[PDB]
This record gives structure tokens, sequence and C-alpha cells, in this order.
């Protein structure tokens, strides 16, 4: 029983930086692998990025990389996303969900449905 | 049915470790009968343990080649045989004895090699978990079964031989059940630079050698007690006044410890998890120290009475056998999956060799060295005795540490292998 709270997210100028939160207190977060997802108005869930348990290792999109940041602290059970010249195109709610962690490739889970933890989900416009 | 051959299959590893353990029972009888010191009686368990670690591998690797069904029920007729045959050896001679202790180590070995794997495939949900661990469980009540066993023979029959003969004729019943109601499954998958380059990253694993070194150390202290703790409460009931009893006692405890150990090692790491993520070499480093304590304790208070004796080896074998059922999962966090089978052979071989093995053969030769430098006496040979497994909770120590070493590591080893993985 893990519940994930997202903060951080609205509506922001284009072109600009923004910062989001999902915190957890429902157990020990450094059992779960995190990860972002965005629910498009045209298009179903879609994955963004992830960080494993320890932030070793980090999966993006091929329109992601280099446009976004993800990382964790555990010492605050938190973990961050910061999101740098916002295209037009991410207008979008944004989904924080956590999975047991497990040893597989993290490029290869992005099923949105491996997720078993999911939160409320915050809207971020650009 | 497919449940048949799990049933039949968990009931022939139960007779497998109570084929495996009615020595220990009866150690005492051969030890009288043979007219040989520590010394041999060490030597039958170290030499089942080599020929155990050395067959295994090779086992695995042929399950593979043919069918598993047919060396299984070739394996546990040779080793019911062998038994069977040592049964009937002279007393003048030894070293036949020795041999076929090594004989049933390998057919052992290829049972406990290959019945897994069969199990494993026949069963694809959580029933094969539930399945594997019935067939887990039946460890330590096929422990308490052989020597509860071999104590009731020796005492009803009048003779220790008949202990070695009751075991394998069932074994035959099992055998040819094992050829009829085991179903055949058409399954299928570099190996030497594949392992070369697995122990080269292993190698340069932190966590992982001091897991293994802590399994060892664990391996090690059960060998030694479940060899010598009979004979040593035997040499304990000698030197007090008042004149097979211990055997079955000993059974019944190392059953109910071993369920109970695992039960509690299960759920301290279930409540300990979410203090830190450390739990789980914690927990068992904890477990180590508690054992070590109650097996100084026994050692202390054993002259003293015997009561106290058997509630300090319930307590320390409880928690001794509490990280058989969290070795696993540390094993799992560190080595990638890719590398994980690979691993647990190292591992199933190293926790063997400096472990297990050295032993029994070690706690003889200390307890005949100081012996040897006293007038024989039967309080003098159990004041020896009580000083060779003195040695034990020194090993149950060090385990610990290396438990606690393991903890340290765990975390940057994880981080190294979630990079590794990404990569």
């Amino acid at each position: 029983q893990v519940q994930l709270v997202e903060s951080g997210g609205g509506l922001v100028q284009a072109g600009g930086s923004l910062r989001l939160s999902c915190a957890a207190s429902g157990r020990l977060l450094s059992w779960y692998d995190m990860a972002w997802f965005r629910q498009a108005p045209g298009k179903e869930r879609e994955f963004v990025a992830a960080v494993t348990s320890t932030g070793a290792g980090t999966h993006y999109v091929d329109s992601v990389k280099g446009r976004f940041t993800i990382s964790r602290v555990n010492a605050k059970n938190t973990m961050y996303l910061q999101m740098n010249s916002l295209k037009p195109e991410d207008t979008a709610v944004y989904y924080c969900a956590a999975a047991n962690t497990r040893l597989t490739a993290l490029s290869l889970r992005t099923t949105t449905g491996s997720w078993a933890y999911w939160g409320k989900g915050t809207p971020v416009t650009v | 049915g497919r449940g048949a051959a799990a049933a039949i299959l968990s009931l022939g590893n139960v007779l497998n470790y109570l084929d495996r353990y009615t020595v220990a029972g009866v150690l005492l009888d051969i030890q009288q009968h043979f007219g040989v010191k520590d010394r041999g009686a060490g030597l039958l368990q170290s030499v089942f343990i080599c020929s155990f670690m050395v067959a295994a591998p090779i086992f695995g690797y042929l399950g593979d080649r043919f069918n598993r069904k047919v060396i299984l029920s070739c394996g546990i007729f040779f080793w019911s045989a062998v038994t069977f045959s040592s049964s009937f050896i002279p007393q003048q001679y030894f070293w036949l004895l020795v041999l076929s202790r090594g004989l049933v180590g390998i057919g052992e070995a290829s049972y406990s090699t290959i019945a897994p794997t069969i199990i494993g495939d026949l069963f694809t949900k959580n029933t094969r978990t539930l399945m594997l661990s019935v067939f887990y469980f039946a460890i330590p009540l096929g422990s308490g079964l052989g020597y509860i066993t071999g104590s009731s023979v020796k005492q009803a029959a009048g003779d220790w031989h008949w202990a070695l003969r009751v075991s394998p004729v069932l074994g035959m019943i099992t055998g040819t059940l094992i050829l009829i109601l085991v179903p055949a499954t058409k399954r299928g998958h570099k190996a030497r630079t594949s392992w070369l380059r697995d122990m080269k990253a292993l190698i340069r694993n932190r966590s992982y050698v001091f897991s293994s070194l802590a399994t060892s150390a664990v391996s090690f202290a059960t060998g030694a007690l479940g060899m010598w703790i009979p004979l040593y409460l035997h040499r304990a009931q000698v030197v007090q006044k008042t004149a097979a009893k211990d055997s079955l006692i000993f059974g019944a405890i190392t059953c109910f410890t071993g369920f109970l150990g695992v039960v509690t090692g299960a759920g301290a790491t279930r409540w300990c998890r979410l203090k830190t993520q450390r739990a789980d070499p914690l927990v068992c480093a904890v477990g180590m120290l508690g054992s070590a304590i109650f097996i100084c304790l026994i050692f202390v208070a054993a002259k003293s009475s015997i009561v106290g004796a058997y509630i300090c080896i319930f307590v320390g074998e409880t928690l001794l056998f509490s990280n058989w059922a969290i070795t696993a999962d540390i094993l799992m966090y560190v080595v990638i999956p890719t590398r994980r089978a690979t691993a647990v052979a190292l591992q199933s071989f190293t926790s063997h060799l400096l472990g297990d093995a050295g032993s029994p053969y070690l706690i003889g030769f200390i307890s005949d060295l100081i012996r040897q430098s006293t007038k024989d006496s039967p309080l003098w040979e159990f004041l020896s005795l009580g000083y060779a497994l003195m040695l034990c909770p020194f090993v149950v120590v060090l385990g610990g540490m290396f438990f606690l070493a393991t903890a340290l590591f765990f975390v940057s080893d994880r981080a190294r292998a979630e990079q590794q993985v990404n990569q």
C-alpha cells in the first residue's frame, strides 16, 4: 500500500521550465521503480520517463532525451522531474506511477499496465 | 491430475534427506562397531558433501541431454542399492563404507539437482510457488524423520545394521512410482566462455562474495551441528550420574526448529523492510549473532542440565535456519538475471566447499587432537568434543560479520546492477 501525490503541475508559458514532485508516504520509496506517464486528450496513456530504485538507471523517449530530467531522493522519499523548453504538444495530464522493483530492462517496460500503482495526476499546460 | 508427480517427488525428497541423515543418528553405533576415532566419523560426512558438490553441476548439465525422469530414477535406484550394500559391509573394512557414502552423495546430488527443475516445468503459476514451497519444506521434516527412524530402528531391532536396511526398500517403492507417475516434458533451451565472463563479473562484485562467505559459514555450522550434536548429548548424559532417546529428541527439534526458523525469518523480513532497505542482511546478521550466543550458552550449561541444552539447541537452530529463506532473496537482489543461474551454481559450490564439506572432519580432527593429549575417559572425551564444537560460534559470528558487510555493500551493488541492466 503506497499512496502517490503529485504537485507542482499547472499551466505555464511556452519555453519555460517547470518542476513536478511525486511524494509517497504509504511505504518506503526505496523498494519501487517509478515512472511518469501522460494522458493526451486525443490519445491514451503514453510513457515519458522512468527511474530505477537507486536512480542509477534512466530511460527516456526519442522526443524526451535532452529535454527532460528525472531523479529521486529516498531520504526525503520524493521523486522530482524537471521539464525545460516545453513544446506546445506537452499540454496533458501527468500521472506518477510506481512498481515493485525488478532487475529488468527499464526501456522494455513501457506498457502502461505493468505499473500496478498510480497517483492522482496533475494537469500541465504549455 | 499432475499433482501425483509432485507428491511422489516430495516423498522422494523426504526419503532422500532421511537417507542422508540416517548415519547421523547411529554415528555412535558405527564408531563403536568399527573401532574408529572421530576422524572417520567426520570423514563420512565430508566425503558425502564433497561428492554431492562435485556431482550436482554435472547432473544439472546432464539434465538437458536426456530425459530427466529416467536419470532421476536411475540415481534413486543407485543410491538405494549402494546403501543396501553398505548395510552388509564387513567390520574390518572401513573405506568401503566411505565409498558407499560417496556414491550415495552422487545419487542424492543427481536427485536434488534434477527434481526441482521437473517440478518447475510442471507448474507455471502461483501453484508452482506453492509446490516448490512444499518440496522445500520437505527438507527439515525429512531430516527429523531420518533421525527418528535411525533411533527407532536401532532401538527396536537391537542392531544398527537394520538402520541402513529399512530406508533403501522404500526407495525402490519410490523409484518405480517415479518411473510411472512422472510425466515427460518436451522442453529445451558458448558455455565455457559464458562461465568465464560470469565468474569475472561476479568476482568484481562485493556484496555477492560476502553473502557467499556468510552462507558458507552457515553451512559449516549446520553441518557440524547436525553431525555431532546427538553424539555430544549422549556423551554428556554418560557424564551425568543418571544412566536412542537423544536422536529422537534431536530429530523432532530439528524439524520443529527448521519450520519455525523459516516462518520467523519470513515474518521478521516482512515486518522489518519498512524501517530500511537493508532489512534482508540485517535480519540474517541478527539471527546469526543470536544463534552464536545460544550455541555458546548450551556448551556453558550442558554439564548442568540436559533440558537447558535442549532449549538452547532449539533456539540456536531456529535462529540459524532463519537465514535459509532470506539468502535467496539477498542473492536475487544483487546479481542480474542473466548471470543469476550461474551465480547460484557458484554459490552452491562455494557454500559446500569452504563450509559443509570441511566442517565434520575438522571437528573430528580437533576432538581427536585434544583427546590424544589427555588420558582417555568419558569425561575427558566429552570435554574434548565440547571444545571442538566450541569452534562453531566463532564461525557463526564470522558469518554475522559477513552479513553486516553485505548490508554495507547492498545499496552500492544494487545500483551497479541497475546501471548495468539498463546499459
